[PDB]
């Protein structure tokens, strides 16, 4: 129940930080 | 105004001065914020009669200031006078950081097994089995097993599965956990092989256990033992099914390794189906 | 138990052993039960009547012997007893001069910000009556505008007890401040200016400020040197930190998208 | 009954429709943002809160007979909404009972049966997931329960029904509010209850029991995290201790909780009023009068409200404690006519050198000073009666002799006038210096490096403030 | 209270912990799709 | 928006700027301002 | 090597196929065709045999590209 919800919220949080890091690079790349 | 009582130098006034400390520490917060050095004084005496209590009310006042480690380090010096009190919103917040400090400590300690680890308090597991005493009162052991996976300690993982008798399937549910959200593989086998210890202490073997464990643990002698057990109590129903599942799941050189452990009837039956020839031509037949 | 409410109060108190009996009296009352909840029950307020009275006479014997950390210790516990949440206790006739002792002590040690916020708990006693409290607030009003001399001419009028152990400190912390004004670049004067400004014509006070301060009498002329510093300046000192500030300008323009 | 009884049908007609659709749209839209887009700060939560301050307090006080607000209690007496059939059947109960109360007379509670008509709202299979619906639609009948103003035996019904709500409030806190966080509503719910709960404990014994609760209430706030929680509870906790005329201010000096950090332009303006009064009573006049100025110019957006006239009331006193005074009565009101006459005539006597008028109007208008709670001016502004002129002279003149300032301050003595000038420069009233060699009192130097060195120490804040506007703009930009 | 003493002891630890873990995942998704559309503008410039 | 702290609140049309600067100093401006000249 | 980066997404994420349309949503809209190529195979190997209709929504402009 609750331990599985806490692990998945750990996973999804560290997931969309990485896809946040991708858009940081591309918007920096498209300026050049 | 009772800091004036803390100025005087006899012990029987101190214990009535500190009894009035935690009585009104929730309402007179910042008055003690200047008398911090007086308490951390009164704390350093080894001849003082209630020095462990001084670590309690210091942990109360740093909890107001937000100095969370100062409440933590004085909860370490609090003795049993802290954890004997358990029904509060205060006590659960600074054992929350205590579990948080401890579970990031052991992940760091799992990186260096060769000595050089840290000295560790023991009331942090005195609240673990106390939480197990709550789980004894709860019947719900799914919550104490959660920290037991997180704390990287496996004898309490064995103690909570050799608990008061309520299902073997709860342990199977825990075993799923090892298929979905288990991240590391270094201690995964240790969790995955302490499950098959209690399975050999259990009366019925499963299918999904050896379908998960022993292909992630590659012990060919272990499945040759437990299927010889399934031969021994004359159970050719489920030994017949796990060979077809092993022939579908596992890889080369492990079927070759276990078939050496076969010869280390029903024996010639499991020669032919662990070679797995007959499953192919019926699959060719369809 | 019930130890000498007026034992050596009226005539004299040269005691040191009754000070230990008063010390034991503190070990009696504050070990009976407590004084913290104070719900009702005039019977358990009866020791609260005596706990006030033994700390009043404890504050009387404290100023009788001039103990500075003790006098604030007894007065805080007395003020904590007028910090009673359920105050049905009847007016002890020593309260107005007891607060006047606190009002004069806390004026003397330069707690002037603590002085005026102390005056909030007095509703109307400052104006109607109560010369025990009216005298230090008339004193602080004399310190307000420019009036040093009205303080020292009201020195010979205290309607209360002697107040001398506070006002010796109160005027000494006035004298060094005017001395702190004259220890500036105000170079030289004669003893008659130390008679006019400071006070007192021909007392060993000129010996007092010859040894504490400087003020050597030359050829009928004092001497006070220049206390003015050199003021070292460069005014290009912030060249590092101004170069820091412009960095986080462009750091907060770029890099955070 | 032919005069007023025939004008009884128009009252119900409207407010049974458009005032009913207020919380129907509010309760629907708050549920819509509690479910999806769980960051639900930007909804009608704010405007209904502006309405529950303004609209529904004066939309109705009594329960508005012929079943406009009288019907609200038998309407919401039967609320399950538990499962999807228990929602759709209660949606039929939203159809049937509003038709009955629009037609006929339903169960009219006679102002004392309102609490059993707050039992079956809490009962009758009420939910925990609809915790905005329980929290809002219980607190919103408490304002007809308090603003009936009869104040007899409903005061204990005030006391019961708030602790009914606050038991639900605490249990929701110890109930793990998943993705709604009612604290955005429960802050001013904790305010609106404790404005009149402070009144109740003024009509009965003291409200330190509220502060012992509110200390624990401020503890569970912001240890979770702050969403307006630290901001509201701090001005609530500060107000009683300022209301008590005991010592009470060094308690606030050591109150190191000085970060609400955002307040939606309304808590911060009154928070700066309270702490400006605190720094004024410990005699720090410079920092007080500038944050009292900041409080006056931050949220004046009202129509002659009075607390704006109260922050304007204290601001002129501390400026008379430092000499300057602007035009005050240029925004005169039908009620400011009462409160302009003492203070305008006060600074009239301060600017002149008259003290007999200053003592006369103290005696004339001291009882008005009793209503304003400002006794302390007579003991601390008689300082600046002599110090206003020496601030005025030292700003006018540049290099004055002390022999001439004695007649100009009409002191008739040069020997103590040194000490008044010494005290003012000690207090930093004027920055000037004295030549104690032949009697010169000269002012400061010319306009300094102000053209060269200073202005970047003003420019650094304006860079940092304006790009944070650019930062707070860009971050909150795209919701779709 | 078999469950009631433990819902505050061994479940209140988890469900209070997942609260802020739910808030930040809610927070970054508003931040992410904002970053998405800002990149779609600059790619629409350069490709054109 | 009630904030619970508000329970109380050329005739003189631009008067206070004139009055804060000059109050009542013989405003006919001749009997001393124009009549210094008897001294000299 | 940039392709073998964006081709390796399905090998590490095929167990949870729901995250794969969200992360390759803008990987399919780069400027070079090589990243867009391995983006297309990443939809093919993360989601094995699902009737996704979200990846199929992504593949419809992918089969209507200027580059062959």
């Amino acid at each position: 129940d609750l331990y599985s919800r806490y692990k998945k919220l750990q996973q999804e949080l560290e997931f969309l930080e990485v896809q946040e890091e991708y858009i940081k690079d591309e918007q920096k790349n498209l300026k050049k | 105004g009772i800091i004036s009582l803390l100025d005087e130098d006899e012990p029987q006034l101190k214990e009535f001065a500190l009894h009035k400390l935690n009585a009104v520490v929730n309402d007179f917060w910042a008055e003690i914020s200047e008398s911090v050095d007086k308490i951390e004084v009164l704390y350093e005496d080894e001849g003082f009669r209630s020095r462990q209590f001084a670590a309690l009310v210091a942990s109360k006042v740093f909890y107001h200031l937000g100095a969370f480690e100062e409440s933590l380090n004085y909860a370490l010096g609090a003795g049993d006078l802290f954890n004997v009190n358990d029904n509060s919103e205060y006590v659960e917040t600074i054992i929350a950081k205590c579990i948080d400090h401890y579970t990031k400590q052991c992940v760091e300690n799992a990186d260096l097994p060769e000595g050089e680890k840290k000295p560790i308090d023991q009331r942090l597991e005195g609240i673990v089995n106390k939480m197990f005493q709550r789980c004894l009162d709860d019947h719900k052991y799914k919550q104490a097993i959660g920290i037991a996976l997180e704390t990287r300690r496996l004898d309490v993982f064995e103690k909570t599965i050799l608990e008061s008798n309520d299902v073997p399937g709860m342990l199977a549910y825990s075993l799923k956990l090892c298929m979905s959200l288990m991240q590391n593989k270094q201690f995964r086998n240790k969790v995955l092989r302490v499950l098959v210890k209690i399975y050999m202490n259990l009366e019925k073997p499963d299918f999904i256990n050896v379908c998960q464990c022993l292909i992630f643990l590659d012990d060919p002698q272990a499945v040759s033992d437990i299927l010889e057990k399934l031969v021994k109590e004359d159970n050719l129903l489920m030994a017949y099914q796990i060979c077809f599942d092993l022939y579908e799941s596992a890889s080369q050189q492990f079927l070759s390794s276990v078939i050496q452990n076969l010869r280390t009837d029903q024996t010639l039956k499991m020669i032919k189906i662990l070679s797995g020839e007959m499953a192919i031509e019926l699959h060719l037949q369809f | 138990m019930y130890e000498q409410l007026k034992g050596e109060w009226n005539r004299k108190s040269p005691n040191l052993s009754k000070c230990g009996e008063e010390l034991g009296r503190l070990k009696l009352v504050l070990l009976e039960l407590n004084f913290l909840p104070t719900t009702g029950t005039k019977l358990t307020k009866q020791q609260l009547i005596l706990a006030r009275d033994i700390l009043e006479i404890g504050a009387q014997w404290s100023i009788l012997r001039k103990d500075i950390p003790s006098f604030e210790r007894y007065m805080a516990q007395l003020k904590c007893y007028y910090f009673d949440y359920k105050e049905q206790l009847p007016e002890s006739a020593y309260m107005h001069q007891l607060l006047g002792l606190n009002l004069l002590f806390l004026l003397s040690q330069n707690r002037v910000a603590e002085f005026h916020t102390e005056l909030e708990r007095l509703p109307a006693k400052d104006i109607q009556t109560n010369v025990y409290i009216k005298h230090p607030v008339s004193l602080e009003q004399y310190l307000m505008e420019g009036s040093y001399n009205k303080v020292f001419l009201a020195k010979g009028n205290i309607p209360a007890e002697s107040y001398t152990f506070f006002i010796d400190i109160l005027l000494d912390t006035i004298r060094d401040e005017i001395a702190g004004c004259i220890e500036k670049a105000y170079e030289k004067i004669l003893f008659t200016e130390a008679t006019r400004i400071l006070f007192f014509n021909t007392p060993k006070k000129m010996t007092d400020y010859a040894k504490k301060r400087g003020w050597v009498l030359g050829p009928n002329n004092y001497y006070s040197f220049a206390s003015q510093q050199q003021k070292p300046e460069d005014t290009t000192i912030p060249s590092t930190e101004l170069a820091k500030q412009v960095i986080e300008y462009a750091r907060q323009l770029e890099m955070i998208v | 009954p032919p005069g007023g009884g025939e004008q009884e049908p128009p009252p119900p007609p409207a407010p049974q429709d458009v005032e009913m659709k207020e919380e129907a749209a509010t309760g629907g839209g708050s549920t819509g943002e509690a479910d999806g887009k769980t960051a639900a700060a930007a909804a009608e939560h704010s405007q209904r809160e502006l309405d529950t301050v303004t609209l529904e307090d004066i939309k109705e006080h009594v329960k508005q007979l012929e079943k406009a607000v009288s019907g609200k209690e038998p309407r919401f007496v039967l609320r399950a909404l538990r499962m999807l059939p228990s929602t759709s059947r209660r949606l039929n109960h939203y159809v049937l009972y509003k038709a009955v109360q629009g037609f006929f007379t339903s169960n009219n509670a006679t102002r004392d049966f309102l609490l059993p008509f707050l039992e079956e709202p809490m009962d009758t299979e009420a939910d925990l997931q609809f915790r905005p619906r329980t929290g809002k639609a219980a607190s919103t009948p408490l304002l007809p329960e308090v603003e009936a103003y009869l104040q007899l035996l409903v005061v204990i019904f005030m006391m019961n029904s708030k602790r009914y709500k606050e038991a639900q409030k605490i249990s929701d806190d110890l109930m793990q509010k998943i993705s709604t966080q009612n604290r955005r509503a429960l802050d001013l719910v904790a305010a609106k209850c404790y404005y009149y709960h402070a009144r109740v404990y003024e009509f009965l014994d003291k409200l330190d029991v509220v502060r012992s609760f509110l200390h624990a209430r401020l503890r569970t706030a912001t240890l979770r995290h702050d969403a307006d929680g630290q901001a509201t509870l701090l001005n609530l906790l500060l107000r009683n201790y300022l209301h008590y005329s005991l010592y009470d201010q060094a308690e606030k000096l050591v109150s190191k909780s000085v970060f609400p950090e955002q307040a939606n332009n309304n808590e911060w303006a009154r928070y700066l009023y309270y702490t400006g009064r605190i720094k004024a009573i410990q005699l720090e006049y410079s920092e007080a009068r500038r944050t009292m100025t900041n409080a006056l110019r931050k949220a004046p957006q009202h129509t002659a409200v009075g607390f704006k006239q109260t922050v304007h009331k204290l601001l002129i006193v501390v400026e008379l404690l430092l000499g300057e005074i602007p035009d005050r009565l240029q925004f005169r009101q039908p009620s400011l006519k009462r409160s302009l006459m003492p203070y305008f005539l006060l600074t009239q006597a301060v600017r002149t050198g008259n003290l007999a008028k200053f003592n006369q109007v103290l005696d004339q208008f001291g009882e008005k000073f009793q209503a304003d709670g400002t006794y302390t001016l007579i003991i601390r502004l008689r300082h600046n009666v002599i110090k206003t002129g020496v601030r005025m002279i030292s700003l006018s003149y540049s290099r004055i002799s002390l022999a001439d300032i004695a007649q100009k301050l009409q002191l008739d003595s040069p020997e103590d006038a040194e000490f008044i000038v010494a005290k003012a420069i000690r207090d930093g009233v004027i920055e000037a210096s004295i030549n104690h060699e032949k009697g010169y009192v000269q002012s400061k130097e010319m306009i300094d490096i102000y053209s060269t060195r200073e202005p970047q120490l003003a420019f650094h804040q304006r860079i940092s403030f304006c790009l944070d506007i650019h930062n707070m703009s860009v971050k909150a930009m795209r919701f779709p | 209270l078999e469950e009631g003493k433990a819902g505050s002891g061994l479940r209140q630890y988890y469900l209070s912990k997942i609260e802020e873990l739910q808030l930040i995942v809610n927070d970054k998704s508003q931040n992410l799709r904002r970053l998405q559309a800002q990149r779609n503008e600059l790619n629409a410039k350069v490709r054109l | 928006m009630s904030e619970k702290k508000q329970p109380v609140d050329e005739d003189n049309w631009d008067d206070d700027n004139v009055e804060d600067d000059f109050s009542n100093q013989l405003r006919a401006e001749l009997e001393k301002h124009g009549y210094k000249m008897e001294t000299s | 090597v940039r392709r073998a980066a964006v081709e390796s997404l399905g090998f590490i994420l095929f167990r949870t196929p729901e995250q794969c349309p969200s992360v390759v949503s803008l990987l399919s809209e780069s400027y070079n065709p090589h990243v867009r190529y391995g983006a297309a195979m990443a939809l093919g190997i993360c989601c094995a045999g699902t009737g996704n209709k979200e990846a199929i929504n992504l593949l419809e402009p992918m089969t209507n590209d200027p580059v062959n």
